[PDB]
Formats: C-alpha cells, sequence, structure tokens
RNA sequence: CCCGCAGAAGAAGCACCGGCUAACUCCGUGCCAGCAGCCGCGGUAAUACGGAGGGUGCAAGCGUUAAUCGGAAUUACUGGGCGUAAAGCGCACGCAGGCGGUUUGUUAAGUCAGAUGUGAAAUCCCCGGGCUCAACCUGGGAACUGCAUCUGAUACUGGCAA
RNA sequence: UAGCUAGUAGGUGGGGUAACGGCUCACCUAGGCGACGAUCCCUAGCUGGUCUGAGAGGAUGACCAGCCACACUGGAACUGA
C-alpha cells in the first residue's frame, strides 16, 4: 500500500522536489532531476487540461505518500465540509500523523516519519498511536516514547528540520521531542506552487 | 357530524340502493393538470326519498350491505 | 491580467483542381478578469497564424458584462444556432464548474463561482458567443430600478 | 405536445434490447463447442479469423469468438464465453473466455496475460 | 380563443412594446384591471385607464427608459390549459429578487414580494421583467 | 404480556442495547411499543452509559408491564433519585 | 491491549501507453498472424499485431464480463419537436371529453391560511460521544417535501342565479 | 381485450358469527359494475427504504425493520385465548 519505488523518479516526472529524498542535501541535482522522468524524458508534455489537472492531484498525492483510494475520500470529505473544498483537502492532509511528524521534525522525511508512526515511536496525549492516518487536531501532543529516544534518526530529523521554513501552527521541543498542534494550518502557510481547484476540478466531473 | 360528503345522485330506481357521485378535482401529480375525479358510492336512503339529480348530504356509518356503509343525512335542491 | 485562452482549433478543407487545401481554425477569448470578455476566430493555412489572428479579432469585438461581485446577480440562459446554455450565480461554495469552452469564456471574464452546463450542439464556436450573449443580455442588478423607478 | 395529450398516454422509455442474450443477465455462460469454423471478415479487413458455434448451458445455439494467437480447440470442446462482439465478423457477438473448462491460454504470451489466460512464467 | 384573455393582455404589452408602440388598448375587465394595477405600482407600465362603461376598454401607456421597454419578457405562467397553483413557501422570486410574479390570493392580486409577506398564496397569473 | 428489555443493537463484540417496551412474544431486536433508554455495558469510566427515562417505565409497570432481570439491575443501580 | 526475543528478515501484482486518454521507441510480422469500448489498426520503416526496453495508471488487488442510473434536453412535468432532417389524419361534420367573452350576487369543491393529530424504529443529513485511526458503534437534533380533522380567507377556477 | 354480473345489486324475515355484513337462506324488488377503463389477458408479494440524478425523475425492493402470504400439491376441519 506504500509507494516504496525509487521515491526521486516522482518528483522528476511531477517537475519539482517533494523532499521524499528530503534527507541531507537539497535542490537536488546530484541525482539527474527533470530532463528525463524516463526514456523520451527529452520530449515536451504538451497536454490537455486533462494532463494538467491530473497531474496535479498526482503531484500531490506523491508529497504525502497517500494512494488514490484515501485521497479519494480525502476529497470526498473536504466537500462534505463547510468552507472551501480545495482548502479543505489540504486540511485534512496535513493533520495527517505522519504528516504532523516530520512538520514536527521528528522524522527525515515523511516517509521516515510514518516509518516511526508505524513502528509505535510516538504518542498522542500520552497514548501510542502508531497509523500514519490518525487524524490530529487542535491543541493534540504528539511526542515520541520514551523507549527509543534521542536514537540515530530522530537526531538529524530534528536537526534539518530547523533548516526548513518551520511551521507555525505548532510548538515542538528537541529535549523532551513533545509538540503541540495548536492550530488547523490555514490556506496561507504552507502550498504556493499547488493547484487546489485543479485537483478539484479533476474529481468534480 | 364526522366529516359529510357532498355528491349528486345518479341512481334512485333502487330500493334504498341509491349510489352518489362525489366529483372531486385533483392535481395531476405529473403533469400538474387539476382533472375531475368522481366516486360512485353505494349509499343507505331509508324509505327512498330522494331522486336522480338531487344533490345531498352523506355520512359513513357501519355495514348494511356487502356495498352500503353510508347513509343520508340530508337533501339540497331537487328537478334538475 | 492581459489573460487570453484558446478555445478550439481545427483544420479545414477547400478542395480545387489540384487537391484539397487546408487551413486551421483558431477560436480563442481573452478578458481582463473583472468584466469586458471577447471572443475572435480567423483562419489561416498555418497555426500559428491562425491562434495569432485570432486573439487579435478578440482584441476589439471585446464586449463587457455587469458583473455582481465574483459572480452572476441572477440565472440567465443563451442561445446562439443549435447552442442554447444556461448558467447560475450560485452562491458560491466554490463554483466555476462548467462544460470546459465556457469555463474558458467564463474564466478569464471574472465570474468566480457558476455553475452552467451547455444544451444542444455543443459546437464550441457557438456556445462561446451563446454564452458572451448570455452575460451580455444580463441586467444591471441595480439600473433595474434604473429601468423602473418611473 | 399537449398537457391533455400527454395525460392520456404519458410519455414511456424506449426499453433497451440487450446486445448479448448471455441469457438472463449473466456474466457469463456455458456451453459445447458444436463447430470450430472459421471465417473472413467484413469489406475493409481481410483474414481468416477462427471462431466457434456453441450450445449454450441454457440452449441458445451461438457463435464465439477464439481470442489469441492460436487455439487447441475441437468440436465437443466444453468452454466459457462471454460479453464480447466482433465488429468484423458480421453476427458474431461473443467472445471465448481462453483458460477457462476446456479452452486453453495462449502459448507465450508475456504482455497482458490475465487477457488471454496465461500463467505467470516462472520468473 | 378568446378564451384566455389575460395572455391576449400580456402579449398586446409585449408585442406593442416591441413594437415601440406609446398606447396599447384592448377589452377590459376586473381581472385586468387589478393586473394593470400591479405593472404600474410597480412601475413596468406608465400608466393605465379605463374609457369605457358598457363595452370597457382598458388601455395602458408604455414606458421606454434608454433605448429599451421596460418590459424585458412577459410570459403567461398559469393558463386554462393548465392552472398553477403555488403555496407561499414555493411563492417564485423572478430574476433572483429584480422583476416581478403576479399572484392572485384570497386577498387580491399582488406581486410575490407583497404575497410574501402577506403570509399567503395563490394562482401564479404571469412572471414580468 | 407486555415486558420491558434489552435489545442488542450492539455491534460483534461491542455490545450497546435499547431498552425497550414491547410485546413480549416478539423478536428481541424486533417490534415494540416504544424505547424507554439504552445501557451502553462498554460505556468506559468516562462520562455517559446508562440513560434510562424512569418514568415512562414507572408508567407501563403501572400499566401492566413486567421487567428484565438485566433491567431490573440497571433500575435499581440507577439508584432511582440519585 | 501490554511487555520482551530475532532478523529487512516471511510478504507485489494487474491493466494500459494511435485518437477519445495519463504514458514511445527498437525488433519481428507483412491485408498474414492478429487487434478492436467507438473511430479504426495490419499489403516493408506499425508509437494500434506479437516480444523487448522504457513509461503511465491502480495496488492486495488489477483487468474482463454481466447489471441499474448517469452524462441522454435521446419520451423533453421541470425540459423537445413535425415547410424541406423522424413527424399534421386526403378533406369535412360532430357525440363524449378538454377549453371558454363580459357584470353582479351567492356557493366554498378546487385554491390559500392557521391550528391539531398523524407521518414506527433504523436509514439519509447536521453537531457531538466510544473503538489507537478509519470502516464500525452510539447521544441529540434535523428531516420525513405526505396524509387527515377543525376553523378561517373569496382574488382565481368550478357549482347555482339573474 | 368493450362490454361484464343470478347471491349478481338492493329490500323484507329466519339462521348465522366474537362481531357489522348476501355471511347464509326464503321471499320480494330489478338492480350492480364499465372508457375517471369494468370484464378478459400478461407480470408481481407491498412498505420503510436501497442505488443513481443538481433536482424532477429513472431503476429497484438482498442483507436491517414493518405488514401479508406460504409450510411436498389439493382439500378439510378438530383442539385452543
Ligand atoms: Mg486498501
Ligand atoms: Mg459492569
Ligand atoms: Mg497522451
Ligand atoms: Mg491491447
Ligand atoms: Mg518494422
Ligand atoms: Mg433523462
Ligand atoms: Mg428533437
Ligand atoms: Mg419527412
Ligand atoms: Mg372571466
Ligand atoms: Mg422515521
Ligand atoms: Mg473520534
Ligand atoms: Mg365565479
Ligand atoms: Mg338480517
Ligand atoms: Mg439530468
Ligand atoms: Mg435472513
Ligand atoms: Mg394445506
Ligand atoms: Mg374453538
Amino acid at each position: 500500500a506504500r509507494y516504496l519505488g525509487p521515491k526521486l523518479k516522482l518528483s522528476r516526472r511531477e517537475g519539482t522536489d517533494l523532499f521524499l529524498k528530503s534527507g541531507v542535501r537539497a535542490i537536488d541535482t546530484k541525482c539527474k532531476i527533470e530532463q528525463a522522468p524516463g526514456q523520451h524524458g527529452a520530449r515536451k508534455p504538451r497536454l490537455s487540461d486533462y494532463g494538467v489537472q491530473l497531474r496535479e492531484k498526482q503531484k500531490v498525492r506523491r508529497i504525502y505518500g497517500v494512494l488514490e483510494r484515501q485521497f479519494r475520500n480525502y476529497y470526498k470529505e473536504a466537500a462534505r465540509l463547510k468552507g472551501n473544498t480545495g482548502e479543505n483537502l489540504l486540511a485534512l492532509l496535513e493533520g495527517r500523523l505522519d504528516n504532523v511528524v516530520y512538520r514536527m521534525g521528528f522524522g527525515a522525511t515523511r516517509a521516515e516519519a510514518r516509518q516511526l508512526v508505524s513502528h509505535k515511536a510516538i504518542m498522542v496525549n500520552g497514548r501510542v498511536v502508531n497509523i500514519a492516518s490518525y487524524q490530529v487536531s487542535p491543541n493534540d501532543v504528539v511526542s515520541i516514547r520514551e523507549k527509543a529516544k534521542k536514537q540515530s534518526r530522530v537526531k538529524a530529523a530534528l536537526e534539518l528540520a530547523e533548516q526548513r521554513e518551520k511551521p507555525t501552527w505548532l510548538e515542538v521541543d528537541a529535549g523532551k521531542m513533545e509538540g503541540t498542534f495548536k492550530r488547523k494550518p490555514e490556506r496561507s502557510d504552507l502550498s504556493a506552487d499547488i493547484n487546489e481547484h485543479l485537483i478539484v476540478e479533476l474529481y468534480s466531473k | 357530524k364526522i366529516r359529510t360528503l357532498q355528491g349528486r345522485v345518479v341512481s334512485d330506481k333502487m330500493e334504498k340502493s341509491i349510489v352518489v357521485a362525489i366529483e372531486r378535482f385533483v392535481k395531476h401529480p405529473i403533469y400538474g393538470k387539476f382533472i375531475k375525479r368522481t366516486t360512485k358510492l353505494h349509499v343507505h336512503d331509508e324509505n327512498n326519498e330522494c331522486g336522480i339529480g338531487d344533490v345531498v348530504e352523506i355520512r359513513e356509518c357501519r355495514p348494511l350491505s356487502k356495498t352500503k356503509s353510508w347513509t343520508l343525512v340530508r337533501v339540497v335542491e331537487k328537478a334538475v | 491580467e492581459l489573460q487570453e485562452k484558446l478555445i478550439a482549433v481545427n483544420r479545414v478543407s477547400k478542395t480545387v483542381k489540384g487537391g484539397r487545401i487546408f487551413s486551421f481554425t483558431a477560436l480563442t477569448v481573452v478578458g481582463d478578469g473583472n468584466g469586458r470578455v471577447g471572443f475572435g476566430y480567423g483562419k489561416a493555412r498555418e497555426v500559428p497564424a491562425a491562434i495569432q489572428k485570432a486573439m487579435e479579432k478578440a482584441r476589439r469585438n471585446m464586449i463587457n458584462v455587469a458583473l455582481n461581485n465574483g459572480t452572476l446577480q441572477h440565472p440567465v440562459k443563451g442561445v446562439h444556432t443549435g447552442s442554447r446554455v444556461f448558467m447560475q450565480p450560485a452562491s458560491e461554495g466554490t463554483g466555476i464548474i462548467a462544460g470546459g469552452a465556457m469555463r474558458a469564456v467564463l474564466e478569464v471574464a471574472g465570474v468566480h463561482n457558476v455553475l452552467a452546463k451547455a444544451y444542444g450542439s455543443t459546437n464550441p464556436i457557438n456556445v462561446v458567443r451563446a454564452t458572451i450573449d448570455g452575460l451580455e443580455n444580463m441586467n444591471s442588478p441595480e439600473m433595474v430600478a434604473a429601468k423602473r423607478g418611473k | 405536445a399537449t398537457v391533455n395529450q400527454l395525460v392520456r398516454k404519458p410519455r414511456a422509455r424506449k426499453v433497451a434490447k440487450s446486445n448479448v442474450p448471455a441469457l438472463e443477465a449473466c456474466p457469463q455462460k456455458r456451453g459445447v463447442c458444436t463447430r470450430v469454423y472459421t471465417t473472413t471478415p467484413k469489406k475493409p479487413n481481410s483474414a481468416l479469423r477462427k471462431v466457434c458455434r456453441v450450445r449454450l448451458t441454457n440452449g441458445f445455439e451461438v457463435t464465439s469468438y477464439i481470442g489469441g494467437e492460436g487455439h487447441n480447440l475441437q468440436e465437443h470442446s466444453v468452454i466459457l464465453i462471454r460479453g464480447g462482439r466482433v465488429k468484423d465478423l458480421p453476427g458474431v457477438r461473443y467472445h471465448t473466455v481462453r483458460g477457462a473448462l476446456d479452452c486453453s491460454g495462449v502459448k507465450d504470451r508475456k504482455q497482458a496475460r490475465s487477457k488471454y489466460g496465461v500463467k505467470r512464467p516462472k520468473a | 380563443s378568446m378564451q384566455d384573455p389575460i395572455a391576449d393582455m400580456l402579449t398586446r404589452i409585449r408585442n406593442g412594446q416591441a413594437a415601440n408602440k406609446a398606447a396599447v388598448t384592448m377589452p377590459s375587465s376586473k381581472l385586468k384591471v387589478a393586473i394593470a394595477n400591479v405593472l404600474k405600482e410597480e412601475g413596468f407600465i406608465e400608466d393605465f385607464k379605463v374609457e369605457g362603461d358598457t363595452k370597457p376598454e382598458l388601455e395602458l401607456t408604455l414606458k421606454y427608459f434608454q433605448g429599451k421597454a421596460v418590459v424585458e419578457s412577459i410570459q403567461r405562467v398559469s393558463r386554462p390549459g393548465l392552472r398553477i397553483y403555488k403555496r407561499k413557501d414555493e411563492l417564485p422570486k423572478v430574476m433572483a429578487g429584480l422583476g416581478i410574479a403576479v399572484v392572485s390570493t384570497s386577498k387580491g392580486v399582488m406581486t410575490d414580494r407583497a404575497a410574501r409577506q402577506a403570509g399567503l398564496g395563490g394562482e401564479i397569473i404571469c412572471y414580468v421583467a | 404480556m407486555v415486558t420491558i428489555r434489552l435489545a442488542r443493537h450492539g455491534a460483534k463484540k461491542r455490545p450497546f442495547y435499547q431498552v425497550v417496551v414491547a410485546d413480549s412474544r416478539n423478536a428481541r431486536n424486533g417490534r415494540f411499543i416504544e424505547r424507554v433508554g439504552f445501557f451502553n455495558p462498554i460505556a468506559s469510566e468516562k462520562e455517559e452509559g446508562t440513560r434510562l427515562d424512569l418514568d415512562r417505565i414507572a408508567h407501563w409497570v403501572g400499566q401492566g408491564a413486567t421487567i428484565s432481570d438485566r433491567v431490573a439491575a440497571l433500575i435499581k443501580e440507577v439508584n432511582k433519585a440519585a
């Protein structure tokens, strides 16, 4: 159910970095990025409103590490919820635990942050939660379990996390390795190069 | 009374076997137009008294024959 | 807010003595994204020339349309040739849903929450236009008082 | 037109004849292979298409297509048939599930083996 | 035929209007008037007049605003073939809010706005805008 | 006669009874006269888990109605007045 | 449900890539073998056949078939047509039926109004609560656009009268 | 498929059922139903709802709950609330 395949190949097709090797270095290169996702990589993807509509939601997916079925419901939920469908989708997608674990530093890459969750090395308001999909709400308190703490990974994880734009809606430690999800991110934080109404449009027809 | 019905006669030639018309009106449940929809009713009128073309008042009673569960109360007009 | 976009391009043949001689047809739509929309047609032996010659025609021939915020005031129906279109204000939930090809003229025209659908033939050259008029004929949500009053 | 008119005789919906008397709407049906012809197709195309005529579990006698490159199928072969006309072969309206009952999978196929019924070749 | 006279009124407007015709007249009726009334009170016609006695003569003054006429569209709704009766919660509002809907009620020919306030409903004669 | 019983509208392994007044002869999860409370045996020691319109129950019992054994408990367990 | 133990260890497939349609090249084949939802591909450079490399889409599923509705305003109440595209009976009179100018009175069936009862629970929806999330379970509202009784309103329609 | 109906429709009385009742009988009347579609023919358990549709609709009546009917086929009763 987890993609599992050559993570970088994705970013090159989607045409940007989706921080999946995230790890150490940045602004890729030392990769190959762009002009050959495949073998006819050179070719110019002159593409349907459909093409661009597709690739965008695809791009967003290859990021949060979600597969069609879940993502589809995420959209279906957004819509149900009052207030802009396209934004709401982005809300749900952020409240994801795996997300609110890399978005706290505790993990190099969302992919890795998730690996933690599945391995019950994380807790909400005290209790061990080990399912990625776990929706985090405001005031919540995600924290690394005492058992296996300041362990290899989680170090550099907390580290180059500071080298990131570094959030606002959430308040992290680094000694305790706890962290308070303070508010549901607004449209305005995160984003810029991601186009909702496209992917809303994709799931509209 | 508990409800009253109105309706003209239509048949009196039968020993208290009077049958009464009951013309309502109703919105066609699909095409909106209003249409006529009749309800013949075999009603009891002791001592056969009203005639065909008499308007009359009617009321639901218990059974008097496989067919009769109504009896008259008043008449209203005659010669049509 | 230059904002242009073509709806459809199409080959067409002419046929003479020596053979068929083909051309192309561009159908574009430009708008300020705040009122003022227009479409142009224009055709030409090569494609660039055609889409080109089209924007130009859509520079002029650009009418403008009394919005009511990001939306329409009331619902409206347009109808040219065999095309017959309908669109609604739709107190935006998000909106802008409508058959691509009038998404186009709606999009660049500034409306931000229409729901529309096209009946009849979906021949672009006639729905764009059916809608332009559709927005055109649509009357002033205030200057209907203008109309009345006296 | 008229409301009156519509009232007497309401509008009615054209009923849809199925194009595949796989009788009672059945995902497929069984049959014994009456005769295993091969004929040639319609105007534009030109070929020797393999087919078979099948007596069905429910007694329809119907002609069906035998997809693939080659097939070990003969008279008295018990096969499985599915919806799937062949426009080219007029009056051929069903296909034969390669790899069902007595029917074989296509030899050596690597691509689209699910169709044409072939086993994941011991990699 | 003469069987529906209100549609005949609606149309004599509709037509003359598109003919840029100053006035327009027609045989009167109680009903006819009560409507023209509403048309006037809501500023679609200029002013009416019933110059008759035995053979009454409803007569209307059309207005033209800019170059247009004031009546951009005048359709019948109810009609003797098919009568329409909306309750109150069901009363139809034309051009969103602009334009009107002439409706007869247990208390007189009013406008949907009016009838809505009144708290009642009835036969929705025609639409105007 | 007419009884007041539990009607396991629950869920496999995680039950949850509608307490109901019904015709004792009908199915446990079938036809009833009215609902008159519920009782969640997994309530958990958070807040709720045994609401019980005591005024109705007492009404039907005055009408004749009989009472279960596990309803019996719940009543002399919601103490009664406090 | 919790705790320990070992080792990445036991755990990835299916369809598609001519257009509609996200994804392209080589080899073979040569109107053959074959493909095909529709258009249509195959007669020597086939992105359409078959294999290969690459890619796109889904993922413990993937494809195919069968099936209802959808897009279909393609039975058009909402919401369509009949000069030449399917469609005005060869023409006329006329019963039933449908529709009916104009005033007043009356009636109050249609129509409209309020009140009241009823419209089982579940479901659906809204706001919560319980299972590590979810599916699932559950509190409470809301909704059930309906029907029926009473009382009123009289403009419109129908009845009666002139 | 355009006509259908002799317990047929109604009256009177006896009998009858837990009860109203052509339920049954005797007698009397000559009625009753039917183009707002009877009779005849084909198909079918109905509902809550279920899927779909923006709605209006269309399609449908597993799983849950309500009602009905049936218990190898046809027919009957006995017991019993
Ligand atoms: Mg799954
Ligand atoms: Mg206990
Ligand atoms: Mg492509
Ligand atoms: Mg293929
Ligand atoms: Mg070659
Ligand atoms: Mg339809
Ligand atoms: Mg047509
Ligand atoms: Mg013709
Ligand atoms: Mg009149
Ligand atoms: Mg309910
Ligand atoms: Mg929760
Ligand atoms: Mg009158
Ligand atoms: Mg007797
Ligand atoms: Mg529709
Ligand atoms: Mg069962
Ligand atoms: Mg028996
Ligand atoms: Mg007995």
